[PDB]
RNA sequence: UUGACAUUGUGAAGUACUUAUUCAAUGAAGCGGAGCUGGAAUUCAUUUUCCACGUUCUAGCAUUCAAGGUCCCAUUCGGGGCUGAUCCGGGUU
RNA sequence: GCUUGUGACGGCCCGUGAAAAUCCACAGGAAGGAAUAGUUUUCAUGCCAGGUCGUACUGAUAACCGCAGCAGGUCUCCAAG
RNA sequence: GAUGGGGAAGCUCCGUUUCAAAGGCCUGAUUUUAUGCAGGCCACCAUCGAAAGGGAAUCCGGUUAAGAUUCCGGAACCUGG
């Protein structure tokens, strides 16, 4: 790995080249819909 | 006050290291080259196995001492006959003698060197 | 004679514990400011097989709390713990299945596996697969707590020692025979060399206490004193009655 | 203005990593260090003898002030001012037929532990300085017994290594006058009168106190709840 | 294995303490006391006391002496105090 | 079809079947950088160097061990009709 | 299997991160000279142990009485700079 390009390497995309697609879909639905409830249970 | 320590660890603190000034030589004298290009090549091997590849190979075959290393067999070679050494290769004969088969390059002919050097 | 069988189990030469597949040793967190204050919340990564262990593990990995890294830890997995579940551990910990609260913090009657014998040696107490710790009473006066324990003893522990909710996984596994000499081969190959054994009245005199003589028999009662020397402890040792 | 945000960080139980902070009292020090302050414990925490609890009471900062600038008034001849007078009583003495007398004679504090022990079983020391920092504490330990027998007005000074400094030594454990210039007798009259009433006046009834006994401070907070 | 003496001290009465010794853990991190805040609570003059005092639907994330507030430098690209983050004792527990 | 490599699967365990060096990616944003000019040696091309020791042959009814040129013993790969 | 330590009259024994003040690469600071001096980073704490385990990179043709994936011819690749 470290004779060949950086783009046989990674995805264009947040986590390109260590987690899948699917993986990293839940992480931002979960950051997401967490952090709203959160503001709610402050108040 | 105390001064603010945020690691529980102790350590070893750093103190002035001072270098060494000898009121006396270690030995006064220093010794010479050890392995100057006299003692790297010792003398050329004129068996008829290496005179055909002198003639056909372009190859000079020396036998060289057993401390001498590639680099120095290159360096040796160049200064004792004012020639272009292309590549060197060794190994230890079974009487635990080291021979050289040394390559000159394409400007230089092995078989005009070899009669300079007196051997044919 | 000459040494016996188990004198020479003590030089550990070839009688040493097997462990190169071990996955670690199975103990709680370190008794720290926030087990002894408040809670900690983990994260049950996977839960995996031990070589030489009936039950399984749970990796549970927590946030340092003085420095930003991970830290993981090796727990006895009681039954009921699946991967992904949070971990609570602290005195403010809920009363639920793999929590670790001390027992001073439980009611009567709840049952807890890997009791600490004292608070901070991380786990002594109703280990193997199946076994289980049951509160009995507390006396807060002194900070004791009375427990029982798998063999039926009665034991005073101090409140402040930690315990997980549940019981151990892996229950029922002693009760499908082995059926076979291969399947306690391979038992024992992950443990320790301990098996086969040869019994003593079929050696020699000078091999063991119990051998030689034109019969195969014992010849004095195998009930021995505790004030026995080495080489003479073979059979029932210090035995308050026999037969069934 | 409206750039810059307020973020205050969560420091409680499984919140945000803790923050730097003072841990001296937490830190693993060398093993002399650890010994060091131990041994200090250690001899306040079990009973002292009166033989060796006397030594806690020391002169107060005024009295003490005091008593070194009249020390310091009879400093001993350093060893560049010994080379002037040898240079001058050799030119004064050898050539001009003297009878080696013609140099004053020498007013200093007497010092060295042997000698002043001697000084006082002769009734020579009009006042004695007794330090309370010595390490081999059996050295100095006799001496108030010795100046209350025989007469001779001691004080038990703080530090060793002060005391050397008034005799051009890096520690001296013991300081003595003998004889005083007639223009500074009254000030010795007052501060003998001074240190009389702090250790020799008080020698009867501090020989009968026991020392020590002091419990640490968690142990006396569990003793004053208790 | 059992007894005696030594290690071996301190307080009380007809068991208590700590300091020697012994066991265990932590790359010795939050111990002890007090002061804040509220809660329960009944006051017989005011607090005679105790508890609590940032985190629990979710396999996310948590690091640059911390942003902010305030006070200095001699303004430049920045730097240094206090608070944030209560005091006191240096007995790591 | 034979030998062998590999892929997706299935059976089995109270047996679930090494470690480390080494290499890469991501999260993070400390710094560093443009207008008459700079950064990229993870894109292409071009330049230099790569030491030391082993290397022949037998591997067995004659090159090893058994007193030996001993019907004994001694690990393994290739495998035609 | 050393060290720090603890045993043993002693040859030596235990122990391997142990009741130890156990160490060095990213630079900044300096154009007296070479690295003293400022933040922060990291505490992992000797070494030995596989020619069948792990592991950066080469192939074809030709050549000798006896050597070759090592020599010759041609064509590639890796590491360090
Ligand atoms: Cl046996
Ligand atoms: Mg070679
Ligand atoms: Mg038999
Ligand atoms: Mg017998
Ligand atoms: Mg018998
Ligand atoms: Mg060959
Ligand atoms: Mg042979
Ligand atoms: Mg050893
Ligand atoms: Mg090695
Ligand atoms: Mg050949």
């Amino acid at each position: 790995y470290a004779t060949v390009s950086k783009t046989h390497k990674t995805v264009s995309r947040a986590y390109g080249g260590s987690r899948c697609a699917n993986c990293v879909k839940e992480r931002i639905i979960r950051a997401f819909l967490i952090e709203e409830q959160k503001i709610v249970k402050k108040v | 006050a105390l001064k603010v320590r945020t690691s529980a660890t102790f350590r070893l603190p750093k103190t002035l290291k001072l270098a060494r000034a000898p009121k006396y030589a270690s030995k006064a004298v220093p010794h010479y080259n050890r392995l100057d290009s006299y003692k790297v090549i010792e003398q050329p091997i004129t068996s008829e196995t290496a005179m055909k590849k002198v003639e056909d190979g372009n190859i000079l075959v020396f036998q060289v001492s057993m401390k001498a290393n590639k680099y120095q067999i290159k360096k040796a070679v160049k200064e004792l006959y004012e020639v272009d050494v292309l590549k060197v290769n060794t190994l230890v004969r079974p009487n635990g003698t080291k021979k050289a088969y040394v390559r000159l390059t394409a400007d230089y002919d092995a078989l005009d060197i070899a009669n300079r050097i007196g051997y044919i | 004679g000459r040494v016996i069988r188990n004198q020479r189990k003590g030089a550990g030469s070839i009688f040493t514990s097997h462990t190169r597949l071990r996955q670690g040793a199975a103990k709680l967190r370190t008794l720290d400011y926030a087990e002894r204050h408040g809670y900690i919340r983990g994260i049950v990564k996977q839960i995996v097989h031990d070589s030489g262990r009936g039950a399984p593990l749970a990796k549970v990995v927590f946030r340092d709390p003085y420095k930003y890294r991970l830290r993981e830890e090796i727990f006895i997995a009681n039954e009921g713990v699946h991967t992904g579940q949070f971990i609570y551990a602290g005195k403010k910990a809920s009363l639920n299945v793999g929590n670790v609260l001390p027992l001073g913090s439980v009611p009567e009657g709840t049952i807890v596996s890997n009791v600490e014998e004292k608070p901070g040696d991380r786990g002594a107490l109703a280990r193997a697969s199946g076994n289980y710790v049951i509160i009995i009473g507390h006396n807060p006066d002194e900070n004791k707590t009375r427990v029982r324990l798998p063999s039926g003893a009665k034991k005073v522990i101090s409140s402040d020692a930690r315990g997980v909710i549940g019981v151990i996984a892996g229950g029922g596994r002693v009760d499908k025979p082995l059926l076979k000499a291969g399947r306690a081969f391979h038992k024992y190959r992950l443990k320790r060399n301990s098996w086969p054994k040869t019994r003593g009245v079929a050696m020699n005199p000078v091999d063991h206490p119990h051998g030689g003589g034109n019969h195969q028999h014992i010849g004095k009662a195998s009930t021995i004193s505790r004030g026995a020397v080495s080489g003479q402890k073979a059979g029932l040792i210090a035995a308050r009655r026999t037969g069934l | 203005n409206p750039l810059t945000h307020s973020t205050p960080k969560n420091f409680g139980i499984g919140q945000a990593v803790q923050p730097k902070r003072n841990l001296s009292r937490y830190v693993k020090w060398p093993e002399y260090v650890r010994v060091q302050r131990q041994k200090k414990i250690l001899s306040i925490r079990l009973k002292v003898p009166p033989t060796i609890a006397q030594f806690q009471y020391t002169l107060d900062r005024n009295t003490a002030a005091e008593t070194f600038k009249l020390f310091n008034k009879y400093r001993p001849e350093t060893a560049a001012e010994k080379k002037e007078r040898l240079t001058k009583e050799a030119a004064a003495v050898a050539e001009g037929k003297s009878k080696q007398d013609a140099s004053p004679k020498p007013y200093a504090v007497k010092y060295g532990l042997n000698h002043v022990v001697a000084l006082i079983e002769n009734k020579k020391a009009k006042l004695v300085l007794i330090a309370n920092d010595v390490d081999p504490i059996e050295l100095v330990v006799f001496l108030p017994a010795l100046c209350k027998k025989m007469g001779v007005p001691y004080a038990i000074v703080k530090g060793k290594a002060r005391l050397g400094t008034l005799v051009n030594q890096k520690t001296s454990a013991v300081a003595a006058l003998t004889e005083v210039r007639a223009e500074d007798e009254a000030a010795l009259a007052k501060l003998v009168s001074t240190i009389d009433a702090n250790f020799a006046d008080k020698y009867d009834e501090v020989k009968k106190h026991w020392g020590g006994g002091i419990l640490g401070n968690k142990a006396q907070a569990k003793m004053d709840k208790r």
